């Protein structure tokens, strides 16, 4: 993350971000809905930059450091450049909605009232097309990256040296390799959470109840389809056990 | 200091994600307490032992059967939670959960763990239960189920309180080092 951000989403809850003096300023019903809000956006944050993480340091630093086998480093990290400019792109229009609202004269005092349509954009057209292709592939490859990872590690004493190395850093401790790959595929599964929570506090304006219902709605069936899509690969599986399925 | 890996399971209303949070924090949330749950790496020093325990979370993927079982692979120490307001999310474990935990984790330890103890003598709660012709969970039907579905053993804690949190992940951290 970039330090402005990091900086921005410091604090536990939007209410001990904000200055008091503003929070003093809005009803309790409107703090809950901002503290999940904030929580959103805070938690996608952290997601992208576990996709930099990937990105960045593990795959591009395999490449430029050891000598693996053509197809290694796509088999560790499969789909992660797609991945990463997903999220690269919500985080964005998310940070932007808050930047937009900030008051005149401050950097942290901001409420979000319109987070649904923008919910609503993200999980429908194109962008949920691709959401639905990427996380299929990535879940479905997910089985045989941490089988290939454990492999090298136990084998290659470069690798090993390399994981080490770039693992020892106390701000990794929950960043290993098989830990990133399974934060990426809860992810998805962290929206309807948060959604449903964000509706929980946002009655007081028709419409935006209304565009999170349909958001909510429009996550669960991206999740379904995501589920019906998956099916582990298993390298050296063989046909047979394939069409035995 | 070795590494093992801990996952939860049971139902939505089980008090899973919230147990997670105040071990991990040592503290009930004063201002808020979070939605979600992204992961955690406890440093436990159990009987002399250094361990660092990596803690997951399952809730959000009780509805996508091919998504939740990404969660289990080399898994040292399941703890399976119901809530001791909820009989339902007792009845959920020896035919729902504890299968799919047996089939995805084989030989693997099992935990069952009663959060929410505080609620077994609340009014409110009491009152509740009632309404459907049920009350809180008593221990020996805790314990009977632990035995039935063949866990390692039982224990009972409250997130609200903390008491008996560090017991239960300190045990976790116990199972996971044995052979």
């Amino acid at each position: 993350s970039m330090e402005m951000d990091e900086k921005d989403f410091a604090a536990d809850s939007w209410s001990l971000a904000v200055d008091s003096s503003f929070l003093q300023q809005h009803k309790k019903e409107v703090m809950k809905q901002q503290d999940v809000i904030y929580e959103l956006i805070q938690t996608e944050l952290h997601h992208v930059r576990t996709l930099k993480i990937m990105t960045r340091l593990f795959r591009t630093g395999m490449l430029e450091e050891l000598h693996l086998e053509p197809g290694v480093v796509q088999g560790l990290f499969p789909c992660v450049d797609e991945l990463s400019d997903i999220h690269t792109r919500f985080l964005s229009q998310l940070l932007e909605r808050r930047r937009q609202a900030l008051c005149p004269g401050s950097t942290r005092n901001f409420v979000i009232h319109r987070l649904g349509d923008l919910l609503i954009s993200q999980f429908s057209g194109p962008s949920a097309e691709q959401m639905c292709k990427t996380y299929s592939e990535f879940c479905s490859r997910h089985s045989k990256a941490l089988k290939l990872y454990k492999e090298l590690y136990a084998r290659d004493k470069r690798f090993q040296q390399f994981i080490r190395k770039v693992t020892r850093p106390a701000v990794l401790k929950r960043h290993g390799v098989q830990e990133c790959i399974l934060l990426v595929t809860q992810r998805i599964t962290k929206y309807p959470l948060l959604i449903s929570r964000i509706l929980q506090h946002s009655h007081g304006i028709e419409e935006e109840r209304q565009d999170l219902t349909t958001a909510l709605g429009l996550v669960k069936e991206l999740l379904s389809n995501v589920d019906e899509g998956i099916y582990q690969l298993e390298k050296g599986a063989r046909l047979q056990e394939i069409y035995n399925r | 200091a070795i590494r093992k890996k801990l996952v939860i399971v049971g139902d939505g209303a089980c008090g899973k994600t919230c147990l997670l949070i105040v071990f991990s924090k040592d503290q009930f949330p004063e201002v808020y307490v979070p939605t979600v749950f992204e992961n955690y790496v406890a440093d436990i020093e159990v009987d002399g032992k250094q361990v660092e325990l990596a803690l997951w979370d399952t809730a959000g993927q009780e509805d996508y059967d091919r998504l939740r079982p990404l969660s289990y692979p080399d898994t040292d120490v399941i703890l399976m939670c119901f809530s001791i307001d909820s009989p339902d999310s007792l009845e959920n474990i020896p035919e729902k959960w504890t299968p799919e935990v047996k089939h995805f984790c084989p030989n693997v330890p099992i935990i069952l763990v009663g959060n929410k103890k505080d609620l077994r003598n609340d009014e409110h709660t009491r009152r509740e239960l009632a309404k459907m012709k049920q009350e809180p969970v008593k221990p020996e039907e805790g314990r009977d189920m632990a035995n039935r579905i063949g866990a390692f053993g039982y224990m009972e804690c409250s997130a609200k309180t903390k008491d008996g949190v560090r017991e239960v992940f300190e045990m976790a951290t116990r199972a996971a080092l044995q052979a």
